[PDB]
């Protein structure tokens, strides 16, 4: 609703919506387990760059802002 | 080559060896050339078809046959080495034999003047120019 001047044009508008779910996405990392997150986000990478690209093994770890696609069944 | 000492000193030298060796009734000194010596080993390691590299020092030369070699090539090898020795003696030319695995464990690597080791796909490791 926030009523203030925040977004001129499409990169702006694109971000302004990302940066408004971070409130929940922080949500689903802070209680999905860690060991299906990777999983599910590997298997991801395989899909679209080819399966010969680099398995991660992030063991340790910060996940870098995961697609809610792959974020929401492990939760 | 390496010795500069007078027909005197020579003599000298003599007489003492036969004063340690109480059995011998004298000692003869003779001269030998040291590239004879050199050439003999290498000439015998070419004969045996061994891969070998060669280093030369002021006082030595090393022969180090090392990698990964069949039991044909050990056999042979030790078979020649103790001949040489028993000829000429450990004290100029030396033989190192090493057998080793792969030299880099069996991963990719470059080897140029800035050579690098991948580690894995997506892992480089620069140790050292390979």
């Amino acid at each position: 609703e926030d009523e203030d001047v925040t977004f001129n044009d499409i990169s702006s508008l694109s971000k302004h919506v990302d940066e408004g779910l971070d409130g929940y996405r922080d949500y689903l990392i802070k209680y999905s387990d860690r060991e299906l997150v990777q999983f599910f986000e590997n298997a991801q990478l395989k899909r679209q760059y080819g399966e010969e690209t680099e398995t991660v093994k992030r063991d340790k770890d910060e996940i870098e802002k995961p697609s809610i696609f792959a974020l929401l069944p492990a939760y | 080559q390496r010795n500069t000492m007078s027909k005197k000193e020579l003599e000298v030298l003599s007489q003492k060896l036969r004063a340690l060796m109480p059995y011998a009734d004298s000692v003869n000194i003779t001269l030998m050339d040291d590239v004879t010596a050199a050439g003999q080993a290498e000439a015998g390691l070419k004969q045996q078809a061994l891969p070998y590299s060669r280093r030369n020092h002021k006082g030595g030369v090393t022969f180090v046959i090392q990698g990964a070699l069949d039991d044909v090539e050990i056999l042979r090898a030790r078979q020649f080495v103790d001949s040489y020795y028993r000829t000429w003696g450990g004290r100029y030319v030396q033989f190192a034999i090493e057998l080793k695995d792969d030299w880099l464990k069996g991963r990719s690597f470059q080897y140029g003047a800035e050579g690098y080791i991948k580690m894995s796909p997506g892992h480089w490791y620069f140790p050292s120019p390979l």
